RNA sequence: UCUGAUCGUAUUGGGCAUCUAACCUCGAACCCUGAAUCGGGUUUAGGGACAGUGCCUGGCGGGUAGUUUAACUGGGGCGGUUGCCUCCUAAAAUGUAACGGAGGCGCCCAAAGGUUCCCUCAACCUGGACGGCAAUCAGGUGGCGAGUGUAAAUGCACAAGGGAGCUUGACUGCGAGACUUACAAGUCAAGCAGGGACGAAAGUCGGGAUUAGUGAUCCGGCACCCCCGAGUGGAAGGGGUG
RNA sequence: UUGCACUACGAGUAAAGAUGCUCGUUACGCGCGGCAGGACGAAAAGACCCCGGGACCUUCACUACAACUUGGUAUUGAUGU
RNA sequence: UACUAAAAACACAGGUCCGUGCGAAGUCGCAAGACGAUGUAUACGGACUGACGCCUGCCCGGUGCUGGAAGGUUAAGAGG
RNA sequence: AUGCCGUGGUGUAAAGCGUGGCAGUGAGACGGCGGGGGAUAAGCUCCGUACGUCGAAAGGGAAACAGCCCAGAUCGCCGGC
RNA sequence: GGGAUGAGCUGUGGGUAGGGGUGAAAGGCCAAUCAAACUCCGUGAUAGCUGGUUCUCCCCGAAAUGCAUUUAGGUGCAGC
RNA sequence: GCCGCAGCGAAAGCGAGUCUGAAUAGGGCGACCCACACGCGCAUACGCGCGUGUGAAUAGUGGCGUGUUCUGGACCCGAA
RNA sequence: AAUAUAUAGGGUGCGGGAGGGAACGCGGGGAAGUGAAACAUCUCAGUACCCGUAGGAGGAGAAAACAAUUGUGAUUCCGCA
């Protein structure tokens, strides 16, 4: 900038680590669920991934926007807490 | 060859979810006795960089 | 002469409050009565 | 040779809304050093006598026994 | 068998002295050697666990090597100056240069802060033991000429000036909205909750009449919170908040 | 050496010292031999000064190294006191 | 100072100081080795003065150089 | 007096503002007016001016004459004001 | 014009090499070059500095100011 | 494998939310069509929440051109 | 041999080495200009250059390996990460 102390040298460096160790989850909401699969059944990890909303070799992780009235039985890692209550709301179950 | 990125503007800037960059904010780290409550509340958390600065700091985190 | 004195608290010892005073007007350690925010509530506080 | 030569900065004093102008609720009227206008209605002074505003509304000016008054007509 | 003393043995270090066998000798002789002031070997005369050399470590070190040694400036050097705060220049908003004109700052205060109540100053005049132009008293006059911890300007007698009572808001969690601004910073803030101070209440209080009394980042230090913990449980280290 | 060329002088004017611009005044066209006032004549990207870079030189500028020097340990052992 | 300086500059014989006991001190080399010198303090290397004559005063605080080790300060190793 | 800030009218195409791509400039010059430094000297120096021209603007005028006065060249004409 | 039996001059052969040599010492000389030779290579060294950068036309059109700067003939951001 | 598909937080983690915090307080960052009748506990009217759609407007990614930019000698020429 | 056991050495007889080559390979020594708008840590770069030594290729290569409660199973090389 000319001699003056630059804009990446006057600024503070942003607060933290990082987590070496963190486990990602790739992410479906529940209303991806209806639209995809509107009569519902066996919702696997591997359905998941042929129709085009998670991807390969991937942990998953089923969250809560939208609104679910198909009758699914969706087996998944780490089900959310919103999308629990929506799932047995429309009579279906949700393993791990 | 491949593009290499600024060290020092990587541990100082981020982006948001809609394409924001934040940074924090000076005079916080030592001589606080003297400043009052108000003014380390004012140069508490994050801001949004600039719209003068935003150019030279794109094409640094880039 | 006037250094940077820091006050302990007199129940948890967390040291909440930082201010100055003159060491020879004032050559014993200050008490105030100051809010802690561990306990919630005021406090007294010596120096350290 | 000299002594001379240093001065301050420029604190950028004085009238920052005028008469008739609308006000939000917060705005900075009148900065000042001491009060060469004193706070009338819904306007508060301040900690270096800066004389903001309590309430929208629009400033006027005016007397107040030989002191002159900033207020807000809400 | 505790405190102290002294004697003895064993095992270990440091001094000093002697020894020879490592090592040392450009002291001497002999052989390889026919030709050798080289080298090597044998023997002898001496030195001797020292010296020399390896590794570690302090010293000393322009002998040598790499470099640095600021800018403004009525040319450069010499002298002076560099950041902050107030005034004038500055042309009745704001801002405005010069090595233009004057001055302050790198603090101070545990009350000189917070609150509730109460008071009016300086100067002049008249009377009074020591007492004088001027100490304290008494009475007239006096609307700001005194005072403001500290420079100047803007304020302040409604007092922000003087005095007294209780006190710690010289708070923790925040902040709608603004000023100023290239950016970094700087500055003001109604109001909401916590837990308090003073007040009968209304209310006021996030230091000081206001603007100077200060230093970005990096790297660290300490206190606490228990967020990560390189297979696991910990720890070392790292992270947050002051 | 060379941007040109049928390349006057005076008083002005202009980047402040004019063959080239203004207003005048003077001068037939071309050679040859001489003199050196001007063409800011030619020659050398000023040696002075200043700003930036370099080199080499000095020291009680900084940071290093060789040389010299101290101690421990290794080579390195024995016996007395 | 070949190529703008031949001088009052350098050298010089004489002087004093300091170093050197002998594969010396000093120098050239990482070393071996060499010069010094086939020399041995009346010799050799360094520094300054510069034939000769008469002379060369006072100062050891500062900075060196030489000697000393009572005291303080001070490394690795040993100790743990 | 002007200047400045807000507002309600009226007028005005190539004004304004927000956000992207690519810049150049950061040596200014004289003249009008208000000032500082200078001797109320300078073709001097340093600031102000919704002031001008040159810079980056040709033409006509001031004899010549970047910066003064008139006026801003799209092209053609042997027309006019 | 100076020296010209001397510290003379000269021929032939040899030795000393680049932070080195050699120097009766001038920073002199080391192949017409020396305050550190020459040649090849790193190498197309770097230069905030000077020079240069080539065909046409149509629309619009600046700036020489602010702030910061080991900065003042450079540059970042704003202004245009 | 890369970019897109969910963000927030230093992180644990939670997830159309999340961090801060004592807070169902306020902010930060993120998400969210009422141009649309209708139906709903709406109604002086616009709306509130959710259906039905009248079937509203999001969108990325790979190639090839161009303008700048990064690393290379990087527009070309030139030192001591 | 000195000198005794013997060795150093010498006599004789068969093999082998030496030096060259444009690049590539392995092992060892190792810059500065430069970039950092100065500079020393750092960069330039284990580059340029030098030394030893090969082969038609060389080096590495048969777990005292990774991994994380499952597992992969000598090395080299190319693409990702
Ligand atoms: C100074 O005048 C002198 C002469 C230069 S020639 C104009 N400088 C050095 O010799
Ligand atoms: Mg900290
Ligand atoms: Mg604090
Ligand atoms: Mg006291
Ligand atoms: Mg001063
Ligand atoms: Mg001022
Ligand atoms: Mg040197
Ligand atoms: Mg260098
Ligand atoms: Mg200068
Ligand atoms: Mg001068
Ligand atoms: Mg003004
Ligand atoms: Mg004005
Ligand atoms: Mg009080
Ligand atoms: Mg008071
Ligand atoms: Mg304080
Ligand atoms: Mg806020
Ligand atoms: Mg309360
Ligand atoms: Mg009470
Ligand atoms: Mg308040
Ligand atoms: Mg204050
Ligand atoms: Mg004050
Ligand atoms: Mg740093
Ligand atoms: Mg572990
Ligand atoms: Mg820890
Ligand atoms: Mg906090
Ligand atoms: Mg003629
Ligand atoms: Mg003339
Ligand atoms: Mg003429
Ligand atoms: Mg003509
Ligand atoms: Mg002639
Ligand atoms: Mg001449
Ligand atoms: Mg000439
Ligand atoms: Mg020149
Ligand atoms: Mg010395
Ligand atoms: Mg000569
Ligand atoms: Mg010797
Ligand atoms: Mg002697
Ligand atoms: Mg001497
Ligand atoms: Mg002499
Ligand atoms: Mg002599
Ligand atoms: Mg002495
Ligand atoms: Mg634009
Ligand atoms: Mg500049
Ligand atoms: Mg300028
Ligand atoms: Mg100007
Ligand atoms: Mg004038
Ligand atoms: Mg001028
Ligand atoms: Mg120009
Ligand atoms: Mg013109
Ligand atoms: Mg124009
Ligand atoms: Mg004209
Ligand atoms: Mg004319
Ligand atoms: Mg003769
Ligand atoms: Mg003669
Ligand atoms: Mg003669
Ligand atoms: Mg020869
Ligand atoms: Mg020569
Ligand atoms: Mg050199
Ligand atoms: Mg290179
Ligand atoms: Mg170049
Ligand atoms: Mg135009
Ligand atoms: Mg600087
Ligand atoms: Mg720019
Ligand atoms: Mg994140
Ligand atoms: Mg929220
Ligand atoms: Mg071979
Ligand atoms: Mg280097
Ligand atoms: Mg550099
Ligand atoms: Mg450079
Ligand atoms: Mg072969
Ligand atoms: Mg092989
Ligand atoms: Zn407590």
């Amino acid at each position: 900038e000319g001699g003056q102390m630059p804009i990446h040298m006057r600024l503070p460096k942003l607060k933290g680590f990082r987590n070496r160790f963190r486990t990602e989850y790739e992410i479906v909401n529940v209303g991806d669920i209806n639209r995809l699969f509107p009569q519902g059944g066996a919702v696997g990890v591997d359905d998941l991934v042929a129709k085009g909303a998670v991807r390969k070799n991937a942990l998953v992780k089923v969250l809560g926007d939208g609104k679910l009235t198909a009758k699914v039985d969706v087996s998944a890692h780490k089900f959310s807490g919103s999308a629990r209550a929506k799932i047995t709301a429309a009579g279906g179950s949700a393993t791990e | 060859p491949k593009a290499k990125t600024h060290s020092g503007a990587s541990k100082r800037f981020r982006r948001t979810g809609t394409g924001k960059i934040v940074r924090q904010k000076a005079n916080r780290r030592h001589l606080l006795e003297h400043k009052p409550s108000t003014r380390t509340r004012r140069l508490d958390g994050r801001t949004v960089v600039a719209a003068n600065d935003t150019k030279r700091v794109t094409s640094l985190l880039n | 002469v006037r250094p940077k004195i820091t006050l302990a608290c007199e129940v948890c010892k967390h040291r909440n409050y930082i201010t100055k005073k003159n060491r020879r007007n004032d050559p014993d350690r200050l008490e105030l009565k100051k809010f802690c925010p561990n306990c919630g509530k005021h406090q007294a506080h010596r120096e350290t | 040779s000299s002594r001379n030569g240093r001065d301050s900065a420029a604190q950028r004093l004085g009238v920052k809304r005028y008469g008739g102008q609308v006000v939000k609720a917060g705005e900075i009227l009148v900065r000042q050093r001491g009060t060469k206008f004193h706070p009338g209605v819904n306007v508060g002074r301040g900690g270096d006598d800066t004389l903001f505003a309590k309430t929208a509304g629009a400033v006027e000016f005016g007397i107040k026994r030989g002191r002159k008054t900033v207020s807000i007509v809400g």
